[PDB]
This record gives C-alpha cells, sequence and structure tokens, in this order.
C-alpha cells in the first residue's frame, strides 16, 4: 500500500 | 466575498486510494499518485485522462512537479523516490538511500535538488542530474509527513508525527528553528505560503496554523475540519479571493477566508477520507482526491 493512506501511532 | 466553487469533473482510474494530487506549474495537467503503485496524469481543465506512468514496486505516497513542468519526483513504500520525464514517460533516476518508507517529496524553486522525509526519521537532499543523496539530516523522532523548499530554496521545513516543525538551511544542514505550540498533536503537513513569508502547518488535533517563521509566532488558526488520522495536504488559493484550501476525514473539502479565519464554503461529494487537495496556478479550480473507499479524483470550479 501506500503509508499516506494508512494510520501511524506514536 | 465567498467562493462558488461546483463539481465539474470526476476522475476515475486508480484501483486503490489515491494519495496526492498536483497541478503542474504551467496549468496543464494534474498528477496524481496512488497507493497502487502509479502516477497518473490528467488534463487539468477537462479531466481527461492522459497516461499512467508505473515503476515504483509499492504504493506512492507523494508526487511533485519540477518548476518547468517537465518532471515529476515520487515517493513510495519501495523506500525510494523516483524522478521521471513526463513526456517520454522515462524513469530518468531511482533515488535510494532512505531505510523505510518514503513519505513526501519537493523539487527546489530551481528544481536542481529533491527533498525528501521518510518513516526513517530523516530529511534528504538529492541532486536532480545524477540522482546522488548530498544531504542526510537526523530531523526528526517520527516519520516526516512534509518537506517544502522556501522560496529561492535557501530554506527546507519539515514536519513530523513527532509534533514537530523544523527549519534547515539548505547549505549547511543545519537546525535553524524548531516551531511547536504548547501541546505535540503530530504534525501532518506543513508548506511555505507563496510569498515564502509564513508557513501552514497542519496538525493531527483538527487545526490548521498560519505561521510567521521569522518571528515564531502563530498568526492565524483555522479549525472546523476533522483531521485526527490522517497526513492531508492544505493549500494556499491566490488565484481569485484569498484561501486556505484542506480535505477532511468527514469526505469534505474545506475552504476558510484566509484572513477573518471562517469557513466559506464546503464541497460534498466524496465517499471517503479527503486526503489531497490542489490549487490549480492561474484558474479557480480545486483538485481533491480520497481514500480507498473512494479512489476517484475530483475537479471543482468557481468564478472567485
Amino acid at each position: 500500500g501506500a503509508a499516506r493512506a494508512e494510520v501511524y501511532l506514536r | 466575498v465567498k467562493p462558488n466553487y461546483a463539481l465539474k469533473f470526476t476522475l476515475a482510474g486508480h484501483t486503490k486510494a489515491v494519495s496526492s494530487v498536483k497541478f503542474s506549474p504551467n496549468g496543464e495537467w494534474l498528477a496524481s499518485s496512488s497507493a497502487d503503485k502509479l502516477i497518473k496524469i490528467w488534463g487539468a481543465y477537462d479531466g481527461k485522462f492522459e497516461k499512467t506512468i508505473s515503476g515504483h514496486k509499492l504504493g506512492i505516497s507523494d508526487v511533485a512537479w519540477s518548476s518547468d513542468s517537465n518532471l515529476l519526483v515520487s515517493a513510495s513504500d519501495d523506500k525510494t523516490l523516483k524522478i521521471w520525464d513526463v513526456s517520454s514517460g522515462k524513469c530518468l533516476k531511482t533515488l535510494k538511500g532512505h531505510s523505510n518508507y518514503v513519505f513526501c517529496c519537493n523539487f527546489n524553486p530551481q528544481s536542481n535538488l529533491i527533498v525528501s522525509g521518510s518513516f526513517d526519521e530523516s530529511v534528504r537532499i538529492w541532486d536532480v542530474k545524477t540522482g546522488k543523496c548530498l544531504k542526510t539530516l537526523p530531523a526528526h523522532s517520527d516519520p516526516v509527513s512534509a518537506v517544502h523548499f522556501n522560496r529561492d530554496g535557501s530554506l527546507i521545513v519539515s514536519s513530523s508525527y513527532d509534533g514537530l516543525c523544523r527549519i534547515w538551511d539548505t547549505a549547511s544542514g543545519q537546525c535553524l528553528k524548531t516551531l511547536i505550540d504548547d501541546d505535540n498533536p503530530p504534525v501532518s503537513f506543513v508548506k511555505f505560503s507563496p510569498n515564502g513569508k509564513y508557513i501552514l502547518a497542519a496538525t493531527l488535533d483538527n487545526t490548521l496554523k498560519l505561521w510567521d517563521y521569522s518571528k515564531g509566532k502563530c498568526l492565524k488558526t483555522y479549525t472546523g475540519h476533522k483531521n485526527e488520522k490522517y497526513c492531508i495536504f492544505a493549500n494556499f488559493s491566490v488565484t481569485g479571493g484569498k484561501w486556505i484550501v484542506s480535505g477532511s476525514e468527514d469526505n469534505l473539502v474545506y475552504i476558510w477566508n484566509l484572513q477573518t479565519k471562517e469557513i466559506v464554503q464546503k464541497l460534498q461529494g466524496h465517499t471517503d477520507v479527503v486526503i489531497s487537495t490542489a490549487c490549480h496556478p492561474t484558474e479557480n479550480i480545486i483538485a481533491s482526491a480520497a481514500l480507498e473507499n473512494d479512489k476517484t479524483i475530483k475537479l471543482w470550479k468557481s468564478d472567485c
């Protein structure tokens, strides 16, 4: 996929 | 005064979430990137599909045009950036050096350098001609969400999920300024204003902020939209009235009056998060793009 289209949690 | 953006065209073709849309500086084209590993080129005024540019091994999070509209640079989960000759579709260089997903990218105004940001927490500066990595900045402590050069290319602004905005000297790589506002929400996007005097920053607490970076002061706040999860682009619209434009997690495009900070228009139509918006350089045209459940790009036109 593409990282921008995913949620990133600290 | 308020704008009157109205839906003109819907652009279908990408097979996964669209990640970024950008108009060419000459106003002729729209480039789009997607999690489907492709870049697509479309006519800016009619929305007519032009061609697909392929080569990345994994999805692409960003794409950007060179100043003369001749090249594109893309940032991918394959940990590379690729420089493309738009007219031929050729991949001129593959930029290898990041150790994790590349998230954001841009050329400098002279279009001889590329700046990139990554999940590896660094900002890299690359030579366009040779494709070589010139400098690696240990910029942040979490993924870098955005990178942008100022008006003459002397500075780079970067943002990160670590909650900081940093300004870097392009020549030396020195950290000249760290900007933060008394709370530490992830900074999801940043860019310099067209005049280079300000920085527009988005944070994952549903807020956009206009900073005077020389003074390190927040001058304007724009609220009302939903942005708590994704790195949504924001823009300065300058062709007609002076607006701030952004996508939102409630599936709308939001438009604010830059000076008053009031919401002036909300654009309804997308069926998923509006991740990216772009403003046409000469006409009052907005392009918007949405995530996985939508997969489309929309072109909106206004009289002001």
